[PDB]
């Protein structure tokens, strides 16, 4: 009265509307292009999310841009995955109410690759059967878990908003069950999915910038994240990322 | 027109905008 993940749980994102026009037989091209024009909207709801995050504003403006701008496709993947879970229990990719991609379309050529990715965080939240305010615990430590090799600016402010959001994530599992030892099973579990992400969101990536640079697919983007890949295109060599993990 | 300094970035731009 009030915690934090009650304040996540108000100021979690609306499911977005693709604006898809199912009236016309499916192809790669319309639905790449219209998940590339969602996802821009899906991205410009994170930054409007990420302002009203208890701490973030705090940080320093360069924080900000750097942490959106590293974490953007995690958030993205791990909101897909929990819809994907609640709606379909990870058989279908629920992107929005009105684009489905299910067995059908994944069979689209160029489709599966970036499908199986999404559909393994799905399994793995399926699989943990992770609750709502994990899930949102789980998000905004999403958010964090990404850092230039140097450093942020407000870095021990940094340090105190992560560690917050990790005591959530901890307060979050004990409501759920209870049992000392089965706790910090817990724990490990749900940290480890947040750790393979890293994974996930570096082959969601590496597909999505071949199609952004790619001259002969002509699969269009929104003007928002054809500025975020402007920016993570160099930064992945040099290397200038240093994945924040809770496991190795 | 008078000198300014608006903003190019998209994600900038959203992070400044009110409220
Ligand atoms: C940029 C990528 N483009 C490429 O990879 C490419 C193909 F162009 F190269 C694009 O990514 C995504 C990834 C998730 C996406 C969208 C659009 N909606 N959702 C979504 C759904 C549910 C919740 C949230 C969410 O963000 N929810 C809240 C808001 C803020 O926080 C919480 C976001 C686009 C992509 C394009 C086509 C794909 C694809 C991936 O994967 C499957 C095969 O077809």
């Amino acid at each position: 009265t009030p915690t934090l993940v009650s304040l996540l749980e108000v100021i979690e994102p609306e499911v977005l509307y693709a604006g898809y026009d199912s009236s016309v037989p499916d192809s790669t091209w319309r639905i790449m292009t219209t998940l590339n024009m969602l996802g821009g909207r899906q991205v410009i709801a994170a930054v409007k999310w990420a302002k009203a995050i208890p701490g973030f504003r705090n940080l320093h403006l360069d924080d900000q841009m750097t942490l959106l701008q590293y974490s953007w496709m995690f958030l993205m993947a791990f909101a897909l995955g929990w819809r994907s879970y609640r709606q379909s229990s990870a058989n279908l990719l629920c992107f929005a109410p009105d684009l489905i991609i299910n067995e059908q379309r994944m069979t689209l050529p160029c489709m599966y690759d970036q499908c199986k990715h999404m559909l393994y965080v799905s399994s793995e939240l399926h699989r943990l059967q992770v609750s709502y305010e994990e899930y949102l615990c789980m998000k905004t430590l999403l958010l964090l878990s990404s850092v230039p090799k140097d450093g942020l600016k407000s870095q021990e402010l940094f340090d105190e908003i992560r560690m917050t959001y990790i005591k959530e994530l901890g307060k979050a599992i004990v409501k759920r069950e209870g049992n000392s030892s089965q706790n910090w099973q817990r724990f490990y579990q749900l940290t480890k999915l947040l750790d393979s992400m890293h994974e996930v969101v570096e082959n969601l990536l590496n597909y999505c910038f071949q199609t952004f640079l790619d001259k002969t697919m002509s699969i269009e983007f929104p003007e928002m994240l054809a500025e975020i890949i402007t920016n993570q295109i160099p930064k992945y060599s040099n290397g200038n990322i240093k994945k924040l993990l809770f496991h190795q | 027109p008078p000198q300014e300094a608006e903003e190019p970035s998209l994600l900038k731009k959203l992070l400044l905008a009110p409220a």
